[PDB]
């Protein structure tokens, strides 16, 4: 099956590979055509990243279609997303899709001394709540510039 | 020996063929025709030929890369002799959707429907969303050339949109497919006047919707003085508001706004005497 890495600069690098090959393998062609270093990369399918040791198989990949996947680097961090206060001030987080919703309420009061039970966090108009987490609504690396709203 | 005139180039995008046509040459007892198609970039070894009869006036050139420049000249040619060429360039496209639309609208997903574009070339589809007035990326992913579907989610309420598609080609893509969109916030509605006294009264109305609110907007004045209008903020989980230090024998004109962070619905508007 043929692979297509997209880059964040806009760059697509195509490899072809089985679906028994695991993600490392992948990150070791990378490093090859980029000089990009094996534990610097990290490779995201449909927002969410590819783990060391596991094949293509494992993940659910359908090997009759292309695979696209995102190369981000490790020196670019987690997701920066931003929370608007109730009086408007921006605030800047770096989330993982796997984090908890109270894991995201947990850095905002890290920052702003906000209890996380006095937390409302809305995103473009649904309240995210306690006990999931930002990827059960699909709040992934996908999501560029995401803001939710504070009250 | 005159050159041909008239030449047309036709770059396919959806079969990725070139055609080039052109118009027969005046000049008397000509032996055929002789075409060239060579990428403008000074690569060498990369020029394509084809010969053609005298009564024949097209040609056809398959594989071109999209995104390249193409020089195409055709030679009228007479036995040992040919003339002197009629030329012009032309960079092939990558297709775009043509049918890209919206469906399943809901208030908090609207569904992107096309056709899957029929070329073997196509490894897949770009999604782009952008807020049109910042100019500021939200949202981007890829798709397998088999998906003639997404789900799009996480629009700000109020925000227009551009939301693209892109063929995706191996070393390129074609111009995006465009459609906009902005869903307004929804007004609350059914608007009631209670517990009214003489200087007092309790307005109520009823929530939009599926939709998490930052506060709803009261404006209230009297009918015959707007300029006096007296405004409060009213938490998103709250229905109802008591109004205090009204003017006696006097009719109010309310209304009752919802917001989302800067973005207001149209208003809910009643009057009462109080």
């Amino acid at each position: 099956m043929q692979i297509f890495v997209h880059t964040d600069t806009g760059k697509t690098i195509t490899l072809e590979v089985e679906p028994s090959d695991t993600i490392e393998n992948v990150k070791a062609k990378i490093q090859d055509k980029e000089g990009i270093p094996q534990d610097q990369q990290r490779l995201i399918w449909a927002g969410k990243q590819l783990e060391d040791g596991r094949t293509l198989s494992d993940y659910n990949i359908d090997p009759q279609l292309k695979l696209h996947l995102v190369l981000r680097l490790r020196a670019a961090g987690g997701m920066q997303i931003f929370v608007t206060t109730q009086t408007g001030k921006t605030i800047t987080l770096e989330v993982e899709p796997s984090d908890t919703i109270e894991n995201v309420k947990a850095k905002i009061q890290d920052k702003e001394g906000i209890p996380p039970d006095q937390q409302r966090l809305i995103w473009a108009g649904k309240q995210l709540e306690d006990g999931r987490t930002l990827s059960d609504y699909n709040i992934d690396y996908r999501f560029l510039h995401l803001v939710l709203r504070l009250r | 020996l005159s050159p041909p005139t008239n030449l047309h180039l036709e770059a396919n995008p959806d079969t990725g063929v070139l055609t080039v046509s052109w118009e027969r040459s005046t000049t008397p007892d000509i032996t055929g025709y002789r075409i060239t198609t060579t990428p403008t970039n000074g690569q060498q070894g990369n020029s394509l030929e084809e010969v053609v009869h005298a009564d024949q006036s097209s040609s056809t050139f398959d594989n071109l890369s999209p995104g390249l420049e193409y020089n195409v000249s055709v030679y009228t040619v007479k036995d040992d002799k040919e003339s002197v060429p009629i030329s012009d360039t032309i960079i092939p496209e990558v297709p775009q959707l043509t049918d890209l639309s919206f469906v399943d609208i809901t208030d908090s997903s609207i569904g992107l429907r096309w056709t899957p574009l029929n070329s073997s070339t196509i490894i897949g589809y770009r999604i782009t969303v952008v807020a049109a007035g910042e100019g500021i990326p939200i949202f981007e992913d890829f798709v397998d050339s088999s998906v003639g579907y997404y789900t799009v989610t996480g629009l700000e309420p109020g925000i227009d949109y551009d939301i693209s598609v892109i063929t995706l080609i191996n070393g390129g893509e074609s111009a995006p497919t465009t459609l906009t969109q902005q869903t307004a916030v929804p007004p609350p509605t059914d608007l009631r006047f209670t517990n009214i006294g003489p200087d007092t009264m309790r307005v109520t109305w009823a929530p939009p919707p599926s939709i998490d609110l930052t506060n709803f907007l009261v404006r209230y004045s009297p009918v015959k003085n707007e300029e006096d209008v007296a405004e409060l903020s009213i938490s998103p989980s709250d229905n109802a508001v008591v109004l205090t230090n009204l003017l006696p024998g006097t009719e109010y004109v309310v209304s009752v706004s919802s917001v989302y962070e800067q973005h207001e619905s149209t208003p809910l508007r009643g009057r009462q005497k109080t």
